[PDB]
RNA sequence: CGCCACACGGGGUAAGAGCUGAACGCAUCUAAGCUCGAAACCCACUUGGAAAAGAGACACCGCCGAGGUCCCGCGUACAAG
RNA sequence: CGAGUGGCUUGCUACCUCGAUGUCGGUUCCCUCCAUCCUGCCCGUGCAGAAGCGGGCAAGGGUGAGGUUGUUCGCCUAUUAAAGGAGGUCGUGAGCUGGGUUUAGACCGUCGUGAGACAGGUCGGCUGCUAUCUACUGGGUGUGUAGGUGUCUGACAAGA
RNA sequence: UGUCCCAACGUUGGGCCCGGUGAACUGUACAUUCCAGUGCGGAGUCUGGAGACACCCAGGGGGAAGCGAAGACCCUAUGGA
RNA sequence: AGCCUGUGUACCAGGAGGGGAACAACCCAGAGAUAGGUUAAGGUCCCCAAGUGUGGAUUAAGUGUAAUCCUCUGAAGGUGGUCUCGAGCCCUAGACAGCCGGGAGGUGAGCUUAGAAGCAGCUACCCUCUAAGAAAAGCGUAACAGCUUACCGGCCGAGGUU
């Protein structure tokens, strides 16, 4: 994929429970698999900020519950480091749903989003309310 | 066996251990005939290849000596030329002589030229959609042309369809 | 079941039916073929598949071989063509099967095959000049299905 | 560094093991003998067979080891010592007053032995040992 | 079904005992190119600090901008290139032919050679150049030493020593550019042969750690779970099959690990200057202050502070040289804390 | 869990694409010869390596003294050594 | 239908071992095979392209994480360039585990007059040893080459 | 929630070196082995090659079908309970 | 099956010594001690005693350098790889191949069909000019055209073909 812009340190695994940042109606999501990963020998698969992931549903409304559905990480507990040496990190972990396109899914996205993840996916961006 | 071959008058075959060599005016051309109990030399006005063996392989060569032979005649005298037309469909296919090898630009719109480096003494004329390979040495001059046509080989689509290239168009 | 079980002749004549019960029916369709209201003399040319080796030939073997030549002649004479071919041998040999280790080993009846000596005629045909080449085909379709190596000898034919 | 050897053979164009067989015969009846010319000895046979045997032999070993020379100068010295009982006390001595050498460092030229000769005009399938060690991959230091 | 998984550790770096010497020996060095001159010079490590750069890749979406990038800083104080050594090329590969020393040398180098009292310098020439005319010489190379005692963080005075190739044009005119060199008195720095934003290939012996186990040694998993609770916990499983009956030394097994030699390649250098400005304030720590001939290097470079680094043009450069990078920021807080 | 570094390029081939070419006047990539062509082979690069028994090379110092050991203060080293 | 190769399945034999060579599966760690799953290079196509499908060279490297089940196997899920198969005493208990199998306690179904039995099911149920030799990973002392210091060479060796 | 991803650093007692004390298991012989083969078909000792200068320290245990127990399984005995 | 179970015989068991790499029963050989000599099986380039023996031929695969065998594999099928032998027919009245030239008229045969003219199908398959030349063998065309085969001539010159 395009360069993120930032050094990740993947904070999140298979089986990882997040939190869904829209207004699709999950409310939290659970990583299965990260797109295009591929790991070693007993290394349980990490995915981190940047990552278009796929998730299940695990709370939300009726609907929306255990679907198999792609997203994309938008924020994360564990830091990343920024070409002028800072760290940054965020309050929790975090996803979107996206679409085959990569368009979210949902209408409204919510709390802040990485730059770094705003100019990977425009189309997420161009959703978020702030953008750190 | 023994097959004497009368050298023309426009030609000089001087030879010393495995290696002939032969001169014209249009250049000269030098080989090496080595194959088990074949003996090559120059009697006089004559070139001779012998030998005391007559079995299938060795008769197969004694054949091939000769021909290598009369080759080096011709191509020293009348000289040889193979004539090549470049062929494009969709995209301009820019065919060049840059030091000693002939570049292909733009072929099937690939920005990286394609190029091959020219045998021996052998020379390359290209005017507009036709190219001459010419020279003494059959073997270097057949292979210019041949790498030439190679050059555009494409494996990967149907060439039924994807027909650009150079080819050989006049066998000498 | 493959032919290595079978073919050598490793083990006493097993012919006698008043003494075996059970014995399969033999897969062989026809051991005449052709047109054989004809006489064989009535023939400028005679054709035959010679054996090279001493073996058993199982049936499954001998209609294989038999029907994919017959089928080429027919394919290339016509099913009335003027022509016929013998398949002259009949499976008398009756084969077992050990199918409990090497307790009571005596083996079960499962199939016959005809012993074939080296040199002998398996196979004959009688056609005309102009087939001649027809029924060398048919021959080698038919050594490719049998154990031995085989010699297409031509017997009367001397238009070569 | 000096080797006063009775005898100096000249192994260019020659059957290596012909060659090798009858240094041996002579270092055991007493004989110091340096080949020359290593690199120009000749081996017969298909240069695609008989450089397969000595990749082989190259690839071969484990950690006990199978040290095998790559150069025309261990080749021969080796196919030598496996004429030899190098082992044996007369054996070791006997391989111990042999040499071998690339080009000729001596001023007088070696001998050629007779039966290890092979005639070029009348042969095709042949190899060089030079031509075997570069492409075992050895610095072609000749 | 028994997932694949690469081995533990390579086997490319091996046997893994403690190094002959601590100073680096080079196995290889860059092609001839240029006019004449010494393909490598060394300095001692002293500690890491960063600095902020301005990108210099034009192939890069950041080109243009502030960038923080590690740097290990190197004092690298003058050598003297002492003499020169003539290779001649024999059927068992290169020999040392002869030397051709000096008369000035710096007064501690007896520290550790018996220095030339009495030296002809033009009869080894002489030969040397005999040697060119049979066409029977090898490579050049001068016989370098450091100056330790320029170096106050650094005990030690007793120089150390190594052999440095010269490359360069023809040999004649290199060989000429050599004999240049030494005979001054053999004094050169790291200017002469280095320019900021080139690469380097550096060369060092790693810090030692003696004694390691095989999970520390090679990164073999230590025992999981209820298997580490069983009286193993950084064992390997076993040594090998039932056959081959014996044990492999391809096994990870215990012993030395560090203070070995290590060439590590395409080091940029950042910056080479002198003074005190990469020092560190209240001193680089468990080495001193800087103030003096230093080099900036990208990055990590093996071995503990004070340690005897060698540099050497890189030998397979993967990038194209950006020659003195602009440095906006030197970092110069303290190195506790 | 952080940070740095880890080729391009040569050479010879396989399958394959061809050149010249005869046995077999022609034809033929093959029989002799040749041009190309794989992450594979060799080289490139890194690491070990004078116990390589052909047991190595060079320079200087020294044989009444060069160098070294013990001793002492210490670690860039270290289980003893 | 015919001819073979392997020794991965199963069967057969009873040649070795009953003064004992500790079962299956897993795990850990190392080497290998090719009948190639991916990756490199090719040929054909019912080859426009994209992609499929079939075939050739090729063992350098890779071939992963999870749900049931002791399972091997297999079924299933999301990833992946692909998530190949096999040998090493069905590699690996003087390395680990002890879930299955396979002692003594007990229950069920079936069988048996009964004691008791049943590759039928089920709950519980023990894992000794200070390494002599050899092998290998690292570290020393001597001798040999034959006064000392410093610098090298490079036969061979390892690498993905 | 360090069971795991994936391991790290630290603490105490050992381990290592020194003084003193001071056993046992085990031992047909020889014994520096490795790759193949052969052999009662599962060899450090046979055959052919390869490798191998002697001694010592620490180590984890591949092999000696390692040591420990005249196989508790299976069969046999005109055995026992 | 290095299996099971018979039979005859010699061997191992209980049999050395020589050979077979090693190897109870395959080969030589049955053996008191000691000594000289000659052979046996098997071998004679080196390891290792004896040939780098002679006349001749074949093989290019390192085939092979392996009597027997659990032990040494190699099959059905295929081969213009190469060597040797034989039979038929053609040929200096010029063969085989190649190259050059000619391949022509009635007439696009008749039928079928809107049309089909060598070449969809059906039937016939005849004669002029001539050194040859089909009522056309293979492509080709909507049908023609066009490209070749047969057939004749020339150049060339020695074996060719089955
Ligand atoms: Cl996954
Ligand atoms: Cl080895
Ligand atoms: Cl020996
Ligand atoms: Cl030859
Ligand atoms: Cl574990
Ligand atoms: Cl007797
Ligand atoms: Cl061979
Ligand atoms: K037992
Ligand atoms: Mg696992
Ligand atoms: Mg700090
Ligand atoms: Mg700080
Ligand atoms: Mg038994
Ligand atoms: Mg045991
Ligand atoms: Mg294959
Ligand atoms: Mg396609
Ligand atoms: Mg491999
Ligand atoms: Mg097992
Ligand atoms: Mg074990
Ligand atoms: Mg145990
Ligand atoms: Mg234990
Ligand atoms: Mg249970
Ligand atoms: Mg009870
Ligand atoms: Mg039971
Ligand atoms: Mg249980
Ligand atoms: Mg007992
Ligand atoms: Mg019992
Ligand atoms: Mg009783
Ligand atoms: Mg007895
Ligand atoms: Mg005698
Ligand atoms: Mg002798
Ligand atoms: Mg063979
Ligand atoms: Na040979
Ligand atoms: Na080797
Ligand atoms: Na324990
Ligand atoms: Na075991
Ligand atoms: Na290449
Ligand atoms: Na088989
Ligand atoms: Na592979
Ligand atoms: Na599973
Ligand atoms: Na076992
Ligand atoms: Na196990
Ligand atoms: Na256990
Ligand atoms: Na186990
Ligand atoms: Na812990
Ligand atoms: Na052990
Ligand atoms: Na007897
Ligand atoms: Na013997
Ligand atoms: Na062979
Ligand atoms: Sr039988
Ligand atoms: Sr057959
Ligand atoms: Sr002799
Ligand atoms: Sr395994
Ligand atoms: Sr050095
Ligand atoms: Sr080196
Ligand atoms: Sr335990
Ligand atoms: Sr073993
Ligand atoms: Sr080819
Ligand atoms: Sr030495
Ligand atoms: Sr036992
Ligand atoms: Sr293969
Ligand atoms: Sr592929
Ligand atoms: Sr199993
Ligand atoms: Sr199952
Ligand atoms: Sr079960
Ligand atoms: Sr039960
Ligand atoms: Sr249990
Ligand atoms: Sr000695
Ligand atoms: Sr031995
Ligand atoms: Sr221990
Ligand atoms: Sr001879
Ligand atoms: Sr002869
Ligand atoms: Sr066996
Ligand atoms: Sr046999
Ligand atoms: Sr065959």
């Amino acid at each position: 994929m395009e360069a993120l812009g930032a050094d990740v340190t993947q904070g999140l695994e298979k089986g990882s429970l997040i939190t869904c940042a829209d207004n699709t109606g999950a409310r939290e999501l659970k990583v299965i698999s990260v797109h295009g990963y591929s790991g070693t020998k007993n290394r349980l698969p990490k995915a981190g900020l940047g990552d278009k992931i796929t998730v299940s549903v695990t709370k939300g409304t009726p609907e929306m519950r255990r679907q198999v559905l792609e997203a994309v990480v938008v924020r994360q507990r564990k830091p990343i480091r920024r070409p002028d040496g800072t760290r940054v990190k965020f309050e929790d972990n975090a996803a979107v749903i996206v679409d085959e396109n990569e368009d979210p899914r949902g209408t409204e996205l919510k709390g802040p989003i990485a730059r770094e993840v705003a100019q990977r996916f425009g189309s997420v961006a161009s959703a978020a309310t702030m953008i750190v | 066996p023994r097959v004497e071959l009368e050298i023309p008058e426009d030609v000089d075959a001087e030879q010393d251990h495995l290696d002939i060599t032969v001169e014209g005016d249009n250049g000269s051309v030098t080989r090496r005939l080595w194959y088990p109990d074949i003996d090559v030399s120059v009697d006089g006005d004559t070139v001779v290849i012998e030998s005391d063996e007559d079995n299938a392989k060795t008769m197969s060569t004694i054949g091939t000596f000769q021909s290598h032979i009369e080759n080096m005649f011709h191509g020293v005298t009348e000289g040889w030329e193979y004539g090549m037309e470049v062929f494009y469909s969709h995209f301009p296919m820019q065919v060049n002589v840059e030091g000693d090898e002939v570049v292909i630009e733009n072929f099937l719109g690939e920005k990286a030229p394609r190029r091959t480096t020219i045998h021996g003494d052998t020379d390359v004329e290209i005017d507009g959609e036709e190219l001459t390979v010419s020279g003494p040495d059959i073997e270097a001059v057949g292979q210019t042309a041949a790498d030439i046509e190679q050059l555009t080989r494409i494996n990967d689509k149907d060439v039924r369809v994807f027909q650009d290239g150079v080819y050989i168009t006049r066998k000498p | 079941k493959p032919a290595s079980m079978y073919r050598d002749i490793d083990k006493p004549a097993y012919t006698r039916r008043e003494y075996i019960t059970g014995i399969p029916g033999s897969k062989i369709a026809q051991h005449k073929m052709g047109r054989k209201q004809k006489d064989a003399d009535d023939y400028p040319v005679q054709i035959s598949l010679i054996v090279e080796e001493t073996v058993q030939l199982r049936h499954g073997s001998l209609e294989a071989s038999r029907l994919s030549a017959n089928r080429h002649l027919i394919k290339e004479l016509g099913e009335e063509g003027d022509y016929k071919m013998t398949l002259r041998k009949f499976p008398h040999q009756v084969l077992r099967e050990n199918k409990d280790g090497m307790r009571a080993a005596f083996g079960k009846i499962v199939g016959t095959a005809a012993r074939v000596q080296a040199g002998e005629q398996l196979f004959t045909a009688y056609c005309n000049v102009e087939d001649a080449e027809h029924v060398k085909e048919a021959f080698r379709r038919a050594y490719n299905k049998i154990t031995p190596s085989c010699r297409i000898d031509s017997s009367p034919a001397g238009n070569a | 560094a000096e080797f006063d050897a009775d005898v100096i053979v000249d192994a260019r164009d020659c059957i290596m093991g012909r060659v090798a067989s009858q240094v041996a015969e002579q270092a055991l009846d007493g004989e110091t003998v340096a080949v020359v010319n290593a690199e120009r000895a000749v081996i017969t046979g298909r240069e695609e067979q008989i450089v397969e045997k000595y990749e082989k032999r190259v690839d071969i070993g484990n950690d006990n080891g199978y040290f095998y020379p790559k150069r025309p100068d261990g080749i021969f010295k080796r196919t030598i010592r496996g004429m030899l009982p190098h082992k044996k006390q007369r054996g070791r001595e006997a391989f111990e007053s042999v040499r071998v050498y690339l080009g000729n460092p001596y001023d007088e030229d070696g001998e050629v032995l007779d039966g290890t000769s092979l005639d070029r005009l009348s042969n095709i399938k042949f190899v060089t040992l030079g031509e075997i060690s570069e492409t075992l991959g050895a610095n072609k230091t000749w | 079904p028994q997932p694949s998984r690469p081995r533990k550790g390579s086997l490319g770096f091996g046997p893994r005992k403690r190094s002959t010497s601590e100073t680096p020996r080079f196995n290889s060095w860059p092609s001839d190119d240029g006019q004449p001159g010494v393909q490598g010079f060394a300095g001692y490590k002293a500690g890491m600090t960063h600095v902020v750069l301005v990108n210099d890749e034009p192939n890069s979406p950041r080109e243009g901008m502030e960038e923080t990038v590690p740097v290990t800083v190197i004092e690298t104080p003058p050598m003297r290139a002492v003499a020169l050594r003539a290779y001649e090329d024999t059927p068992y590969g290169q020999r040392p032919l002869t030397e051709v020393w000096t008369d000035e040398f710096h007064s501690e180098l007896d520290r550790t050679l018996d220095v030339p009292e009495d030296h002809d310098p033009d009869a080894a020439e002489e030969q040397i150049r005999d040697a060119h005319e049979a066409g029977d010489l090898g490579d050049l190379r001068l016989i370098t030493h450091t100056v330790p005692d320029a170096v106050p963080s650094v005990p030690k005075k007793k120089p150390d020593v190594m052999e440095t190739r010269v490359g360069g044009g023809s040999v004649s005119d290199r060989l000429d550019h050599a004999l240049d060199i030494v005979e001054d008195g053999g004094e050169h720095a790291m200017n002469d042969i280095f320019r900021a934003g080139e690469y380097a290939d550096v060369a060092g012996v790693t810090k030692g750690k003696g004694t390691q186990g095989p999970v520390k040694r090679w990164g073999v998993q230590k025992r999981k779970g209820k298997h580490a609770r069983q009286g193993w916990r950084r064992r390997i499983g076993n040594l090998g099959p039932w056959n081959p009956s014996r044990v492999r030394s391809t096994v990870p097994q215990q012993g030395q690990t560090g203070y070995h030699q290590r060439t590590e390649l395409n080091k940029r250098l950042i910056d080479i200057g002198e003074g005190d400005e990469p020092t560190v304030d209240g001193g680089f720590v468990n080495y001193g202050e800087v103030d003096g001939p230093y080099t900036l290097v990208k990055g990590s470079v093996p071995g503990p502070d004070k340690r005897l680094v060698r540099f050497r043009p890189a030998v397979r450069p993967n990038d194209q040289p950006r020659l003195d990078p602009e440095v906006r920021y030197v970092s110069n807080e303290s190195n506790q804390g």
